[PDB]
């Protein structure tokens, strides 16, 4: 009912340097007794949410000091110094002033680094699935930064478009970089009607296409 | 006897803190609604909360606060609580197995069926008399345990205390 | 040390029922509250209830009132909640999180439990080998395909988990009642073919798992 607000969506920040989250509620938030109930917390990929900051200013058991948290009423803001690769994830701003608890939509933290143009590997189908009567290209694009690409399948020279079924991973919390599955299933009839199958990725590291194929048998 | 009644506060406020992990500013389940005096003779009544989540612990906290502070009365003030306690709870007794007769009491009573299935949220306490004197009236603080089952106890208690006055 | 385990995923039909369980241990049940979250991808984080372990004493967020039930047994340290009427929408992934002392934070989360709402029926993966082109450089990499599986999760390790790095296990995708995800692995050429990997893959649910290794094409 109490409506929690976080801007931006997402922030790119680099190592080191400083991270601000803000968060804006549609009522204040002090209660009865005086205090101010809103806490922030982390959600890494895979993992439950963990306690940050809790009532806008007091860090939590085993947080470093470099944590802290401002505000007042409905603004507050969350500041990050000196920003590590493992701190890359998704920070809610909540409260618990108001029933029922809230939350906002979270701010995704991403990591700055370098560019990396993808280390692209093609696999044609595999005979076991040849044996059960389909086929599916699998193209591996992994290592890369930053997290916009988009992957071109080919036949033939011709742009194949359906049958292309995509998967990213969340960045990476060591390197900081950024992976991709594509796979481009067909009939196995439809497989040995062509001869090339072609991998393109386009990226800012090069704007030549990344290019990856193979010829059929 | 006014300073009794605030030592056995902080003797309860205290173990309530250190036993059933309470504090001042922890969420109460239950709150305390309407605190009235049905004849009321010089009583100021506020209400304190102390809340927790375990009431097994607060129970066992409220005792251990009213025996401790019963025992530390000298035999000639301690020999006033056998006849209070009959006023209150109707049930005879003697110096000696009153720090029990009060313990039976309140474990059965606050274990009750009634007692213990109770999700009601805000809750009253309408205890019977309270005297006091006009130019020095007697301050009653019903602590607020945060359940029906702490609350039981310090009801249960209350009834003790009021007939103390009177 | 506090620990909050809950209940494996759950597959359920429309109309139907589930009740999941969160066995709590390493500090004392009845001392703190237990409250429940849900983390949809369409809503965000919602706040669901809490309960007292000691009393039995619950409240709930006016949106979950009739959804969820909370309850909690004392001999064995568990709380449940129970979900009523299944929906689309209620397929999301559900927290259990013991309260803080005051019960205004939220310090212990458990793992989360995944709940699938659909009429639609398990069906075990298919788990196909991904080996490079049979015609090299100094790193290669090797796949591992996982096709055709429903309900979610699906469990995928290298050599029963001990080759973990160069590894990127991507999130899975859902086809026509039906999820397909793959992995990738990178080790120095001198490593393979010399030395074999296995593709572990689980899939709980329909109760199966594989072990396929990666030979040359």
């Amino acid at each position: 009912d109490v409506v929690m607000t976080q801007i931006p969506l997402s922030l790119p920040v680099s190592l080191g340097d400083q991270a601000s989250i803000s968060c804006r509620s549609s009522q204040s938030l002090v209660h009865s007794n005086g205090n101010t109930y809103l806490h922030w917390s982390l959600q890494k990929p895979g993992q439950s949410p963990n306690l940050l900051i809790y009532k806008v200013s007091n860090r939590f058991s085993g947080v470093p000091d470099r944590f802290s948290g401002s505000g007042s009423g409905t603004d507050f803001t969350l500041k990050i110094s000196r920003v590590e690769a493992e701190d890359l994830g998704v920070y809610f701003c909540s409260q618990s002033t108001h029933d029922p608890w809230t939350f906002g939509g979270g701010t995704k933290l991403e990591i700055k680094r370098a560019d990396a143009a993808p280390t692209v590997s093609i696999f044609p189908p595999s005979s076991e699935q040849l044996t059960s009567g389909g086929a599916s290209v699998v193209c591996f694009l992994n290592n890369f930064y930053p997290k916009d690409i988009n992957v071109k399948w080919k036949i033939d020279g011709s742009e194949r478009q359906n049958g292309v079924l995509n998967s990213w991973t969340d960045q990476d919390s060591k390197d900081s970089t950024y992976s991709m599955s594509s796979t481009l299933t067909l009939t196995k009839d439809e497989y040995e009607r062509h001869n090339s199958y072609t991998c393109e990725a386009t990226h800012k590291t090069s704007t030549s296409p990344i290019v990856k194929s193979f010829n059929r048998n | 006897i006014q300073t009794t009644v605030n030592t056995l506060s902080e003797r309860i406020s205290s173990k309530l803190e250190q036993e059933a992990n309470a504090s001042a500013q922890t969420k109460c389940d239950i709150e305390i609604g309407n605190f009235y005096i049905r004849q009321n003779h010089g009583c100021n009544l506020t209400v304190k909360n102390m809340c927790s989540a375990d009431a097994d612990a607060q129970l066992d906290a409220v005792l251990s606060a009213a025996t401790e502070t019963y025992s530390g009365l000298t035999p000639e003030q301690k020999a006033y609580v056998p006849a209070m306690f009959t006023a209150a709870l109707n049930i005879q007794t003697s110096v000696n197995t009153v720090v029990r007769d009060f313990e039976n009491y309140v474990k059965q009573t606050c274990n009750s069926s009634a007692v213990v299935d109770n999700k009601l949220k805000i809750q009253n306490v309408i205890i019977d008399e309270c005297y006091g004197a006009p130019g020095s009236p007697t301050n009653l603080e019903f602590i607020n345990t945060g359940s029906s089952k702490g609350n039981c106890a310090i009801k249960a208690l209350m009834q003790l205390t009021t007939k103390a006055t009177t | 040390q506090v620990q909050l385990q809950q209940s494996g995923a759950e597959l359920v039909k429309t109309g139907a029922s589930l009740r999941m369980s969160c066995k709590s241990s390493g500090y004392t049940f009845t001392r703190f509250w237990m409250h429940w979250i849900k983390q949809s991808p369409g809503q965000g984080l919602e706040w669901i209830g809490y309960i007292n372990p000691s009393t039995g004493y619950t409240e709930y967020n006016q949106k979950f009132k009739d959804k969820a039930t909370l309850t909690a047994d004392r001999s064995s340290t568990t709380a449940y909640m129970q979900l009523i009427s299944l929906t689309s929408g209620d397929s999301a992934v559900y927290y259990c999180a013991r309260s803080d002392q005051t019960n205004y934070l939220f310090p212990y989360w458990g793992q989360g439990t995944l709940v699938t709402v659909s009429a639609a029926k398990t069906t075990a993966p298919s788990v196909y080998p991904l080996a490079p082109v049979c015609g090299t450089g100094s790193s290669v990499t090797l796949g591992c395909l996982v096709k055709g599986y429903f309900p979610e999760p699906v469990t995928l390790t290298w050599n029963s988990g001990s080759l973990s790095s160069g590894v990127h296990t991507f999130p899975a995708v859902l086809q026509s009642d039906l999820y397909t995800l793959s992995s990738s692995v990178t080790v120095t050429s001198s490593t393979w073919p010399s030395q074999s990997i296995t593709c572990n893959v689980a899939h709980p649910a329909s109760s199966t798992k594989v072990d396929k290794k990666i030979e040359p094409r």
